[PDB]
């Protein structure tokens, strides 16, 4: 798929992901949710080749959910991101690699800190205050470099995110049909229904 | 295509089949592959059909003008030379493979010519997709000092070999006989061994079977008076 | 580089009647511009009142027929000499063809027989296994020449009743075996004229409740 | 091909064309591009006819086994997913199959789009095949949730007609289906030749065409 | 193709097979590969028949025009005209030509002109696809100032082997003798040369 | 997948009233080089079958060994190996055809064209072709490679259809085969003068003729042919 | 990509008793997309009719070109061009572009005004003439037309019978071709009257 | 460029053309007018390869304007369309062809009829009641086939055109930044400033 | 490479040049291309050195193991082992091998195994890039039942010409004589064979 953004503020992580799905020359769907909840305080958005994205995401989800049941314990965002990276680094040298880029947004309940990890299909992991995949960063990073502070509120994070989407909507040739926004904080995961 | 050329006692004979193809489809079932360059110089062509005609008509035109200029009857070597120099210049892009034969004041002649401009002399020759089927017959039955009637038989037998055994060849046999001291006789459809049998049914429709929307008279005449 | 496929030409034709079915095919076998055989049978009696023909690449066609005939044999062994219905044979062949989805049998396949209600049936396949029951089907080299003729003379397409001018169609009256064989012979005579790979001979297999009958007719050999 | 399917108040409509191609040659005028998996499940077809038939008939095998083991009819969500998982095993091997899984289950009416890549999308309306863009034009401008069964059947019928007309590789005939909680219902085979002229007169559309 | 030209006491002899192939099909089994460009200057042709015929026709034209103006041309002069065509049009030609002629002053001379358009004056020359198989035989058996009968036997035996091993070569063996006495054509059939 | 290296050219054959005839030259070519001049490409199997092979010679030698092993294996625990349960031409052919089609299906073919000629138990003539693709066909006349293009036309003038077989004698059929071999020597660049010929008759059995030569060749007319058009001398 | 099958279309011509007929479909497309259902492919220059299939730009271009050439022919010769002569003009004009050809399949049809003899002819894109007695076909459904014409045609048909035969040959061939259809026109030609009929066919 | 539409109604021709221009991954302009007035009652819209479009359009414009001055007379839309077709048919066999597709909308003052001509880069001319180039027709023709009448008013033509643009905006992956609409009638050419 | 093996009255002689090239560079000018697979069964190698060495090593292993179990193997048996390797691995090999050996029963025998993996028993055999130039010479000069001294001269003259014309061939001429008397190695240097 196309655009996935992420921003880590004071007390939460915010993930924005496009709604469009295109087959051939036709847009089949304009309300697609490009994300999966891995655990109550960990969310993963994804973008890449058709089919591979969801298959990979659901496969990761199943593994983390299995871990949670076995240990009766939630893995830290850092631990989950490392597991995901290894699966992708394992995948890149396979017969047919999984062509998927992800952002992992989580709230670490132990450290009481939000955390955002960016991982590409090669297995290239980086922890960031804000991140993006594909061409999304080319348009948005200049705004984020300028406006981002680490002490921002969730509301300020959403306003800076609106500005990023507006810039994308102005200068990108592709119509990605807006974004679904989700917030990850101490209380868990929730969706912003009006954006 | 299957085309042949056979020399005999007092002249030369050429022959050809009458099938033309568009891949595996038969476009024309009674094509004419025997072309006239001059009254007593005829050629048979295989390969790109338009090229064999075009190149034949061009050289035939220039041969006629040459004959008029020189007050002499055209020679086969002239047509041969003009053809090969033309074909050579286009480096095989004009896909004309011809058998050229005729009689002139010098005698009787038989040549083959390829698309790239190479010429060849012989007593018996064959060209086209059915050239191997025909040449098998020629190599089996040809001899020195053939008569006119023996040569026509050999020629048409060679073409038949192509008709039956080669899918690129079929239908009828055309022949042209060029004898010294005589007019050339063009025998169109000398043989007709492939007539279609009667159909089992008539597919003539009842009048009114086809649905029509509009009718109108077409004005083909010029603008009228008054 | 080695090319495992080839084209042996030929053309086949299946027509379903009210209480009969025909499967016809020319007897010519070819490579490129050469003739291999003027009489090489292409339509086979496979048992259980079923006839079959695999047109295209002869080696793959012979292998498929050979396998289906074998499938019929094992159907009797495994299911108490039960008769293989035409619909069950069709489905079985789909699975034989899809076996090689990634190295296909390069053949257009047709089978004919009678359904369980005694009516005539023709089934048509593509090289990878898609099949469907039809009333009329020509397959092979001259399939595009013949099919339009059958749409016109079997299903009365584009034909209307005079006087009405396009308002009322020609009613779909059934065809007799004698009428069908005329259309088959005229189809192959016409195809032989305009297609170089078609000719030499025509072999027709007619299927009725009484059994499988053959008829042979000569075609032009050029 | 052109296929479409959409959810509405009284279930789901499914409409398909009937043409089959072999390059420019029309190999079939009357092909069935729907599969009756069970009395409450339908499957549309677009792409390689062989792939569509084999895998959806194999899906029907797997849906029947589900009923025998669990003593309960399979959901549309689960059925669509079994199919998408089959596609993922032959991922990259060259299959060509675009299909909608239409049906009614405990959650009400269900509609899922599945393709050869393993894609699986839930939605109220879908259209696949070479002529899907033409069908979407008619659907998007006339679709409502508040449609009557009579109007809904006509919409899907009319949408295929639109595509059959413009798209060279769509046409032949229209096959209609209506899925209810009592099961699906076949609403006939409609020749496009006859339907076109009928619609032109009654609706007044296709003014550009002479008849 | 198998072609050769050999000098001897009284002049020079050209020799060639008669086979022309289009792949594995023998298009002509009685080809004349020995071609005349002047009264006593002949050439042997190898490579593209179209190209070698076109060239030899042009050379024949140049030497006819040379003769009209300046009298009988030398064999070296003829070889130069061949070379000038083969060299300047090397990108569009595939021609391997042996030139052979007789003067009264220079006697028998042989020039070979391979693919590039280079010229090499030699006592004897061999060319064509079948020449590869007789480099050893010809080197061992060639002598200078042979008699006519010795030279004919040398060419006959040599081409006999070339034909034996090369599929692109075969048919009859044609020869052309160039001396003060005149121009003699010879021919040797399979039943004669195969049993050597 | 491979390419053929040392090759054998045409194999030609036909049916006649009481049996079949088959012939093939004794050459093993290495491209345009006529490398090997003593190669037998007709291989008898018992006293009722002859297998003629063209194409790759290394693959031919492989097939030759499969057949030799087939005879050995048929004799095992078979008291009627020289009688009722002897190898038939149809058995030998179907074996080869099974092998050829399997090899092409593994994309590792035997680069050959094979004609199995023989006479069955009931006196019926057997003549069938198979090649590297596993393609099989039967006809009154059969030929491989160049023979298909040049020999078949000549042999079909003798036996144009099935009804012409009883009317064709062994003297006429042999004459036709020998003429065809001459024509191939004139016109096939990868052929030789020396060849082998085999006759399998239902009465007189298997006659295997070796060291045959093409004779009565026409070359004399070549002396008159001069130049390529305008040349007179 | 293949210029001869981008726009699609078909033309067929037949001879009858003292008459000829020529017919064409009306479709013009951009591959799968249908653009026009009014693209007539038959033109006439006096009493000589020309049908052209293939690349539409070249069809339009050639019509304008032969209109140009026939108008000048008439001014100089002081008479309308005949079918046999026009056929040679088409062949000449096509071959002069031998190495940059018009991607077309022309079909000539007409009656010689002097001899009264019916005449039809077809060409390849490069000028080779196919002068047939029975029928000529051209287009993307040429294989289909060959099968229909070869089986339905019989010689010496009357104008009103010939109409039915050519109409059914065209209609049923077009219904087995994706790139042909969307309407059809048939010209029935006699020595001094010409009728033009639009056929009713399926619009898919 | 991307999308150009055309529709001929009772007494006018309406041309709609996208506003977007894209270089690389960036949309440089969102207000571009892809049209040229050839004469007071003739308008030509265009779409194709970068640069070629404007060069060709302006070259045609100059030729028609030259004709107008020379004869003191406006060429009919039919005459102009034929001139344009010939230039494109001439162009396709050139060393470097001009890769431009056009719609020519004009009002014939002699016949008092609106006229719409569609011409592609090969020189394929067709007169139509409504037309489009590229992929635009795939989405819009089904709507036009359904809703179009020849006796439509200009206002009804604009409403049907809005429906076409809405469908394009829903099902096309590319964001073409809306359209500039222009009307050609007996009084000349005018632009609809609110659309 | 230029290699040959010739049978004669008393047994068989193998012969070869000594040049190994990597393009136009002579990597080794004193190569030993005559290799022993058994006491009196030797082979001449042509093609890929890696492939022909690997094969000959395997064959030597098979015949050593054959001898331990079944006694001295025939020359035909050795040729069969070569063939079996060359034929079954033809897709991954480039090896042209001549096999030559002496029995007391069968005397001198020669088998050639070209690229495909076919086997051909012959009176004499030639192979390698330089063999092409001496097909004519060898055919004309070979006789059956020659003496040892005649056979050595035949090989010496033959390879002399192959070396003369083939750039891929050269250096010294090595020979191996296989008779009842034993195994004799010979060597002939340029100054000897060049002046022939
Ligand atoms: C449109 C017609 C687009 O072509 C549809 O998608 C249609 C879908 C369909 C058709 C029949 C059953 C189920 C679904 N597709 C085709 O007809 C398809 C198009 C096609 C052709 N080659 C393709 C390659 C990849 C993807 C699509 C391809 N055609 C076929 O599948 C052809 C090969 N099959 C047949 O013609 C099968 N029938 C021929 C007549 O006899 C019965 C079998
Ligand atoms: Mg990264
Ligand atoms: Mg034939
Ligand atoms: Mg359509
Ligand atoms: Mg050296």
């Amino acid at each position: 798929m196309d655009i996935i953004l992420g921003i880590r503020v004071q007390d939460s992580v915010i993930l924005a992901s496009s709604k469009a799905v295109t087959r051939g020359i036709s847009v089949l769907k304009d309300s697609d949710d490009k994300t999966r909840q891995l655990s109550p305080h960990t969310l993963m958005s994804f973008a890449g080749e058709a089919g591979d994205t969801v298959q990979f995401a659901e496969y990761i989800q199943a593994n983390i959910q299995l871990y949670s049941i076995r240990e009766d314990y939630e893995l830290s965002p850092q631990a989950v991101s490392s597991f995901v990276r290894q699966e992708l680094a394992k995948s890149i040298r396979s017969r047919r690699p999984y062509q998927v880029n992800v952002l992992i947004g989580g709230y670490d309940k132990k450290k009481n800190k939000p955390e955002l990890y960016q991982i590409d299909y090669l297995g290239t992991k980086v922890e960031l205050p804000y991140g993006a995949h594909g061409y999304s960063g080319f348009y948005t990073f200049s705004l984020l470099d300028h406006h981002y502070r680490p002490d921002m509120t969730t509301e300020e994070g959403l306003d800076l995110l609106k500005l990023c989407v507006q810039e994308l909507e102005k200068r990108m040739p592709m119509d990605f049909k807006g974004v679904i926004v989700k917030i990850v904080d101490k209380d868990g995961i929730r969706q912003v229904d009006d954006f | 295509t299957t085309i042949v050329g056979v020399k005999f006692n007092n002249g030369v004979v050429i022959a050809a089949d009458t099938r033309s193809t568009q891949g595996p489809i038969v476009a024309d079932k009674n094509c004419a592959k025997l072309h006239r360059i001059s009254p007593k110089i005829w050629c048979a062509g295989a390969g790109t059909a338009a090229d064999t005609e075009a190149v034949t008509q061009l050289i035939g035109s220039n041969i006629e003008l040459h004959s008029l200029y020189t007050s002499r009857e055209p020679r086969v070597v002239s047509a041969l030379q003009m053809l090969k120099q033309h074909l050579f210049k286009y480096q095989g892009h004009i896909g004309a493979y011809l058998i050229v034969a005729g009689v002139d004041p010098t005698g009787s002649h038989l040549f083959s010519i390829h698309a790239h401009g190479s010429t060849d002399v012989g007593y018996y020759l064959s060209l086209g997709s059915g050239s191997l089927a025909a040449m098998a017959v020629l190599e089996s039955h040809w001899k020195q000092d053939l008569t006119k009637e023996e040569a026509i038989k050999l020629a048409s037998d060679a073409i038949q070999a192509g008709i039956w055994n080669d899918l690129g060849s079929g239908s009828n046999v055309d022949v042209c006989v060029m004898e010294i001291g005589k007019d050339a006789e063009y025998l169109r459809n000398y043989l007709t061994p492939n007539v279609r049998e009667e159909k089992q049914k008539s597919y003539k429709f009842p009048r009114g079977t086809t649905a029509v929307l509009k009718e109108s008279i077409v004005n083909i005449c010029d603008i009228q008076e008054e | 580089q080695f090319n495992p496929y080839g084209d042996n030409g030929g053309t086949i034709l299946g027509i379903a009647g009210e209480d009969f079915a025909v499967l016809a095919g020319d007897t010519r076998n070819i490579t490129d511009y050469s003739i291999n055989s003027r009489y090489e049978p292409k339509v086979f009696d496979c048992g259980d009142n079923i006839v079959m023909s695999a047109n295209g690449f002869a080696a793959d066609g012979d292998a498929l027929v050979k396998r289906f005939k074998n499938s019929v044999k094992w159907y009797h062994f495994d299911h108490n000499d039960k008769k293989l219905s035409i619909n069950s044979a069709a489905r079985n062949i789909q699975h034989l063809l899809y076996s090689r989805r990634f190295f296909p049998y390069y053949v257009y396949n047709i089978i004919a027989g009678l359904d369980e209600d005694g009516k005539g049936a023709v089934y048509s396949f593509d090289p990878v296994g898609s099949y469907q029951r039809e009333q009329c089907r020509a397959g092979g080299a001259a399939a595009s020449l013949i099919m339009p003729f059958l749409d016109n003379q079997v299903n009365f397409k584009n034909q209307y009743e005079p006087g009405t001018n396009g308002k009322v169609k020609k009613p779909l009256k059934y065809l007799s075996v004698e009428e069908v064989i005329k259309l088959v012979r005229d189809s192959f005579t016409s195809a032989t004229e305009r297609h170089i790979q078609v000719g030499d001979g025509l072999e027709i297999l007619i299927v009725t409740k009484d059994g499988v009958r053959k008829e042979f007719y000569e075609l032009k050999r050029d | 091909t052109t296929t479409l399917a959409f959810k509405f108040q009284h279930g789901v409509i499914a409409a398909v064309d009937s043409r089959a191609s072999a390059g420019s040659y029309i190999s079939a005028l009357r092909m069935n591009k729907v599969i009756e998996i069970n009395p409450y499940l339908l499957g549309t077809m677009s792409g390689c006819a062989a792939d569509c038939q084999y895998w959806e008939r194999l899906l029907a095998k797997e849906c029947r086994l589900y009923y025998l083991r669990n003593g309960e009819r399979i959901s549309v969500s689960a059925a669509s997913k079994l199919l998408s998982n089959m596609m993922c095993q032959y991922r990259g091997m060259g299959l060509s199959m675009g299909s909608m899984i239409c049906g009614w289950d405990k959650k009400g009416p269900g509609l899922y789009y599945v393709d050869e890549h393993g894609t699986r999308l839930s939605g109220n309306m879908f259209s696949t095949g070479s002529g899907n863009t033409y069908a979407y034009g008619v659907l998007d401008s006339n679709y409502k949730w508040d449609l009557s069964v009579e109007d809904a059947l006509y919409l899907g019928k009319r949408s295929i007609l639109a595509a059959a007309h413009r798209d060279a590789y769509s046409g032949g005939s229209v096959n209609l289906y209506h899925v209810t909680e009592d099961g699906w219902i076949y609403h006939g085979n409609h020749d496009v030749g006859e339907l076109f002229w009928k619609v032109k007169e009654e609706e007044g559309s296709f003014n550009n065409v002479i008849g | 193709t198998s072609i050769m030209a050999v000098t001897f006491k009284d002049g020079v002899i050209l020799g060639a097979d008669s086979r022309t192939t289009t792949g594995a099909y023998i298009a002509n089994r009685v080809t004349d590969k020995l071609t005349r460009v002047h009264d006593k200057i002949w050439c042997c042709r190898s490579g593209s028949a179209a190209d070698t015929q076109a060239i030899a026709d042009i050379v024949q034209y140049h030497l006819e025009l040379y003769t009209s103006q300046y009298g009988t041309p030398s064999t070296e002069t003829a070889a130069s005209v061949f070379k000038e065509l083969c060299y300047e049009n090397k990108d569009n030609l595939t021609a391997g030509i042996i030139v052979a002629g007789y003067d009264d002053k220079n006697k028998g001379e042989v020039y070979t002109i391979p693919l590039g358009g280079s010229v090499h004056k030699l006592p004897y020359a061999i060319a064509g696809s079948g020449s590869t198989f007789i480099y050893g035989y010809c080197d061992k058996n060639f002598r200078e100032n042979m008699s006519k009968e010795e030279t004919v036997d040398f060419i006959k035996h040599s081409l006999s082997q070339a034909i034996k091993w090369d599929g692109s070569s075969g048919g009859v063996i044609r020869m052309v003798v160039l001396t003060a006495a005149g121009v003699e054509r010879l021919i040797f059939y399979p039943d004669e040369y195969e049993q050597l | 997948t491979q390419q053929p290296i040392v090759t054998g050219t045409s194999v030609i054959s036909m049916k006649y009233d009481n049996g079949v005839i088959i012939a093939a030259d004794n050459l093993g070519s290495y491209g345009s080089l006529l490398r090997f001049n003593g190669v037998e490409r007709l291989i008898p199997v018992g006293d009722n079958t002859v297998v003629g092979i063209s194409g790759d010679i290394s693959d031919m030698q492989h097939i030759e060994r499969l057949l030799k092993d087939l005879v050995t294996e048929n004799a095992y625990d078979n008291p009627l190996a020289d009688a009722e349960e002897a190898l038939e031409p149809s058995y030998i052919f179907e074996y080869l055809a099974t092998v050829m089609y399997q090899r092409r299906s593994k994309m590792n073919p035997l680069w050959n064209a094979i004609i199995v000629a023989g006479v069955q138990s009931n006196g019926d003539q057997f003549l069938r072709y198979v090649n590297l693709l596993g393609v099989t066909y039967s006809s009154p006349t059969l030929a491989t490679g160049f023979g298909a293009h040049m020999a078949n036309p000549l042999l079909r003038k003798v036996v144009d259809r099935e009804s012409d077989i009883p009317k064709t004698t062994v003297q006429v059929a042999e004459e036709a085969i020998v003429n065809a071999m001459r024509v191939l020597y004139y016109r096939d660049a990868r052929s030789s003068r020396n060849f082998s010929l085999a006759i399998i008759d239902k009465n007189t059995g298997l006659t295997f003729k070796k060291n045959l030569q093409v004779e009565n060749m026409k070359w004399d007319f070549a002396k008159d042919i001069k130049g390529y058009g305008t040349q007179k001398i | 990509s293949d210029p001869s099958s981008i726009n699609g279309g078909i033309v067929v011509a037949m001879t009858g008793k003292d008459c000829v007929a020529i017919a064409c479909d009306l479709r013009l497309g951009s591959q799968s997309l249908g653009v026009s259902n009014k693209f007539e492919k038959i033109f006439h220059y006096g009493h000589v009719f020309l049908g052209i299939t293939g690349l539409a730009t070249d069809v339009t271009t050639l019509n304008e070109m032969f209109r140009y050439k026939t108008n000048l022919y008439k001014l100089k010769e002081e008479r309308a061009i005949e079918p046999e002569t026009f056929t040679q003009l088409v062949s000449s004009s096509l071959y002069e572009r031998r190495f940059g050809p018009y991607f077309v399949g022309p079909v000539v049809a007409g009656i010689n005004s002097k001899s009264g003899k019916p005449f039809i002819a077809g060409f390849d894109l490069i000028g080779c003439i196919d002068e047939a007695k029975d029928f000529i076909v051209s287009g993307t459904a040429s294989d289909q037309l060959f099968g229909m014409c070869e089986s339905l045609y019989e010689p010496n048909l009357e104008p009103e019978d010939l109409f039915e035969t050519i109409s059914q040959a065209l209609l049923n061939a077009a219904d087995r071709d994706a790139l042909s259809g969307w309407g059809a026109v048939v010209y029935i030609i006699k020595k001094d009257e010409v009728v033009k009929r639009y056929l009713k066919m399926r619009q898919d």
